């Protein structure tokens, strides 16, 4: 189909996205975009957000670290690439991740606000 | 490399209309026919709310409103009188981060395009 995506999400890539202007802890942006049936942005790769590489507001994605796994994994359950953020040897395990559409992330306690980012896949 | 039919491969959708987040600065007239040759129209703005979401995904855009001098009205490319306020030698406008901006028409200036 990939023409879904509610009335004002943004389709791109036979994907639609939520970008917020209300700013929620990690785990309450988790449950918002599954109460919209969809997932906190899994990235794929940097140009998946090509539409948006203007911003320079950081989001919460839906990165968190496993410690049975020793490895940081979107909440499908996949791995993360250790190319798509180089530094990522450096996050703080404790902490979530934000992300820039700029190409930049930033691990920060769970608890701070901000605003975040839902996908929904289409196949 | 899939995408929603009712648009072209590289651009949105949104409100049942296409956007191009062009990435090029340009002259308001070239931008202007730069949009019309990719078969749509340089940005056209419709509510307020519009104009937020805009503002979320690209600080600075030509939007398709002008004068042919500091007062006659501003007009649309519709044809129309721009029911929108707009804040020396500026005759074209320009919306840039939430607020809709008189510009010097010869600036280079980043463009979108957007759909019927």
């Amino acid at each position: 189909d990939c023409c879904s995506c509610q009335e004002k999400w943004v389709g791109y890539r036979c994907n639609c996205y939520f970008i917020s202007s209300e700013q929620k802890t990690w785990n309450e942006s988790r449950h918002l975009c599954a109460s919209q049936k969809s997932s906190l942005l899994q990235l794929q790769n940097t140009d998946e957000l090509d539409f948006m590489s203007s911003s320079q507001q950081f989001y919460w994605i839906g990165l968190s670290y496993s410690e049975e796994h020793t490895a940081w994994l979107w909440e499908n359950g996949s791995a993360l690439s250790q190319y798509l953020f180089p530094s990522f040897e450096t996050f703080n395990t404790k902490n979530c991740i934000a992300y820039n559409p700029n190409g930049n992330a930033l691990d920060e306690s769970c608890e701070d606000k901000n605003r975040y980012i839902c996908k929904q896949q289409l196949i | 490399a899939r995408h929603c039919g009712h648009c072209p491969e590289e651009w949105i959708t949104y409100s049942n209309s296409c956007y191009y987040i062009g990435k090029e600065r340009r002259t308001w007239e070239e931008s202007l026919l730069a949009c019309t040759s990719k078969n749509s129209s340089l940005l056209s703005i419709d509510n307020e709310e519009e104009m937020k979401f805009l503002s979320i995904i690209s600080p600075s855009s030509w939007i398709g409103v002008f004068r042919n001098s500091s007062h006659h009205p501003w007009v649309t490319m519709n044809g129309l009188a721009f029911k929108h306020e707009i804040k020396a030698e500026l005759n074209c406008a320009v919306l840039q981060v939430n607020r809709l901006k008189s510009a010097q028409c010869g600036s280079s200036i980043i463009y979108h395009c957007k759909h019927k």
